[PDB]
């Protein structure tokens, strides 16, 4: 039958915010005292991290960045980088 | 001078010089921790090492 109480809320939305009714904001991320004062981007990774936790990133577009090393390793050079010219003296 | 082998990340070369003494022990002469493959000594004494 009847559908009573229904209790209007528009005044109880409005209490955390009025621009947060069109946008959800972005999202900041928190600060760490050992990373000194710098700020962390939330969409930018300069450094070059390792591949393991780090999930496989995504690129969009410009953004020189690092990346995550999969395989680092370190030998004895050849001497030469091809053809007949391989002279060492 | 020696050459670098199959080292993961980073290469740490330690030298250590031992000289024979007369009776037959050994001797502790310095020792090093470079990177660099070519390593040069100076003002050796004695005999074998």
């Amino acid at each position: 039958g009847m559908t009573g109480i229904l209790f209007s809320l528009g005044a109880s939305m409005v209490l955390g915010g009025v621009a947060q009714m069109l946008a959800p904001k972005a999202r900041t991320p928190r600060i760490q005292t050992t990373d000194n004062g710098k700020q962390n981007t939330y969409f930018s990774s300069l450094d070059n991290m390792v591949a393991q936790g780090n999930v496989l990133p995504v690129l969009y577009g410009e953004m020189r960045v690092g990346s995550r090393v999969v395989s680092q390793e370190i030998s004895t050079a050849d001497e030469g980088d091809g053809g007949q010219v391989v002279v060492i003296g | 001078r020696w050459d670098t082998p199959k080292v993961v990340k980073g290469v740490s070369f330690l030298l250590r010089l031992t000289v024979t003494a007369d009776d037959g022990s050994e001797r502790l002469v310095s020792t090093a921790r470079t990177t660099e493959t070519t390593y040069r000594f100076t003002q050796l004494a004695l005999g074998n090492y």
